[PDB]
């Protein structure tokens, strides 16, 4: 899941 | 390229959120691209404290290809804002 | 006792002015104050305004006799559960005399370091007066006498009012009161925090004052909040908590409290989690009139 | 400025060793002389080093210098103390609260003295149940544990000024508890507190000098035999 967004990162709401 | 047309944007927070949402990505080149883009948007977001902070953060790291872009974005804001230049 | 109007109206002024000169009759100022008290229930409404204002202006009086104005109660019933001139003046015909009463009470409460604790309940209860002017005056007087006062159980009642329709003046006044009040119990700070969060989530327009009141509420008494540090910001002992959003004006609200408290207590950056350091740098860069400079290693 | 500079240069010192043997071999080195020692600061950085031997605390305690810097252990002390307070208020989590607390307290005295203000600001449930008969243990066990920790850390009471403010605050809270208690229903804690006050006064007449301001009301407040006791085998 999200290979580049990092597991501990603020999630994009929309 | 199309910088003159930037000022005529009615919806700014949504756009800036979309652009800024890729500064937390772990990819050192994806951070460098986004810092350049922010630097290219000083005209329409010259007072954003979160952008100022993120640039001042990326300015002191270990990845050359992102430090060389944070420098550019910092030079870009330092012209269209004051409280950023002082820091 | 002249049994005609426009006479007593100034006879009261005369008795006050002569009395304040020197208290030597047998007790002279106390006697004059007793006379004013027995008069406060004058038939008219014009007299009572002077009655209240003049006794308010007076400053020196026998302690033991002073409380006899307030002595009558459901208030002491509530206190146990957890564990007369003004009594009538506070509830009168039209709001003018109520305003005069609250002003007199604030003046003489300031004068006497004691007698304040006796009047906190009489103030707080009189919030739902239905006259916005009396509302504002009550908030202002509570602020002005807020010093060396405790709200062991009054916290919840004085905070329930924080939810007004808009009453922008009232809610701002309540924030002003909170930033200058004093609490002693940790659960009190926790409670105030939770009601403030409800306030912010329901009226997302005065966050700019919520933050300042929280700043002062932290700086005023830091040690009270230290036990809350693990609980208020999620710090699951062996799980890496997901970065809470940087700009959320509830997370910023709860962070400004901690940072302001952190000026005093040196031990607590140990409690600070991973994110809080870069978040502190971001805050100290954005809102420089809310978070003071600290000793954190990240920003030396 | 020297202390701040030592903070600035310490991380390389930590990294270059990153070894228990190296840390031991370093701490064991203290120079002689009494002028411009400055070794006291680096030794006190044993708190950052998170040592487990009281030997280091020995020379450090002898130095007896203030500590305001960041400390690695500061997390564990808060964990233990807050757990003890919460367990006290809760009446499985309390087994450590009263035993490991005192064990670590005796193992290292200076850390607990540094953490004192936080625990002092606790234990304000006195007014919730003044009689304390309503409170099963929310008004008794916490004070028992805390005062016992005090009698254990008498060296903490023996600590000089700049740390006695927290002790004075705790003493004022204890005196208020004595005044507002259920009229001497139980006297074990009262005797313990009296003994602690006597020991503190004996160890430092200055602690008695400061506490006199608060005790002025207390001597008339008590007017009882227990208070008057000190107001004046194999």
């Amino acid at each position: 899941t999200s290979p580049s967004y990092s597991p501990t990162s603020p999630s994009y709401s929309p | 390229q199309s910088e003159k047309h930037l000022e005529k944007i009615l919806n700014v927070d949504e756009f800036v959120k979309r652009i800024f949402s890729v500064i937390h990505s772990n990819d050192p080149v994806a951070r460098a691209i986004t810092l350049r883009m922010l630097g290219s948007l000083a005209s329409i977001i010259p007072e954003r404290k979160n952008a100022h902070h993120s640039i001042r953060q990326s300015l002191d790291s270990h990845d050359n290809v992102e430090v060389e872009a944070a420098v550019f974005a910092a030079a870009n804001f330092s012209a269209q804002s004051k409280d950023f230049a002082v820091g | 006792s002249d049994d005609y109007e426009q006479v007593r109206s100034a006879a009261v002024q005369l008795i006050w002015v002569v009395s304040q000169l020197y208290p030597e009759s047998i007790r002279l100022v106390d006697d004059a104050f007793g006379k004013i008290c027995h008069m406060v229930s004058d038939g008219s409404w014009v007299v009572r305004v002077q009655a209240a204002k003049l006794l308010g202006s007076m400053e020196q009086v026998s302690s033991h006799f002073l409380e006899q104005t307030l002595d009558k109660t459901a208030h002491e019933r509530a206190k146990e559960l957890y564990s007369g001139a003004f009594v009538h003046g506070l509830e009168d015909e039209m709001y003018e005399v109520r305003i005069a009463a609250v002003e007199a009470l604030c003046m003489l409460a300031q004068s006497s370091p004691s007698f304040a604790e006796k009047c906190l309940d009489f103030l707080v209860d009189m919030f739902n007066d239905e006259i916005e002017e009396v509302r504002l005056q009550s908030i202002h007087t509570m602020r002005k006498i807020s010093n060396n006062i405790t709200l062991r159980e009054d916290q919840l009642d004085t905070v329930l009012a924080v939810l007004e329709d808009s009453s922008r003046d009232i809610r701002e006044a309540l924030h002003e009161l909170l930033c200058c009040t004093n609490v002693s119990t940790k659960e009190g700070i926790h409670l105030a925090l939770v009601e403030l969060l409800k306030n912010l989530t329901k009226y997302p327009t005065d966050r700019d004052s919520i933050w300042k009141c929280l700043k002062f509420l932290g700086s005023r008494h830091p040690t009270l909040v230290l036990p809350l540090v693990p609980e208020l910001l999620s710090t699951h002992p062996f799980f890496d908590t997901a970065e809470p959003d940087m700009d959320d004006p509830a997370y910023i609200a709860v962070l400004v409290l901690i940072f302001n408290a952190a000026k005093t207590c040196p031990t607590m950056p140990a409690l600070f989690s991973d994110h809080t350091f870069r978040h502190y740098a971001y805050l100290r860069d954005s809102l420089s009139h809310l978070v003071p400079a600290l000793r954190l290693p990240g920003r030396k | 400025a020297a202390c701040s500079l030592i903070q600035a240069r310490l991380p390389l010192l930590l990294s270059c060793c990153c070894g228990d043997d190296e840390s031991v071999r370093k701490v064991t080195e203290h120079l002689s002389g009494c002028i411009q020692q400055w070794g006291d600061s680096v030794l006190g950085r044993r708190c950052r080093d998170l040592l487990l031997q009281l030997y280091l605390q020995r020379p450090e305690l002898r130095v007896p210098v203030p500590e305001v810097l960041l400390h690695s252990e500061g997390a564990a002390s808060s964990s233990v103390c807050k757990l003890d307070g919460l367990i006290h208020r809760f009446i499985n989590r309390g087994a450590d609260a009263s035993m490991a607390c005192r064990k670590l307290a005796v193992a290292h005295p200076l850390l607990l003295l540094r953490h004192l203000p936080m625990i002092a600001a606790l234990l304000h449930g006195r007014t919730h149940l003044n009689f304390q008969e309503f409170r099963q243990q929310n008004h008794l066990s916490c004070f028992l544990h805390v005062l016992g920790l005090l009698e254990l850390l008498q060296p903490h009471v023996f600590r000089s000024e700049h740390q006695g403010a927290l002790w004075d605050c705790l003493l004022s809270f204890i005196r208020l508890l004595l005044n507002y208690r259920k009229s001497s229903r139980h006297l074990a804690a009262f005797i313990n507190k009296f003994v602690q006050f006597i020991h503190k006064y004996i160890t430092y007449n200055a602690p008695a000098a400061i506490s006199f301001l608060q005790k002025h009301a207390d001597p008339l407040h008590d007017l009882s035999f227990d208070n008057s006791d000190l107001v004046m085998t194999a």
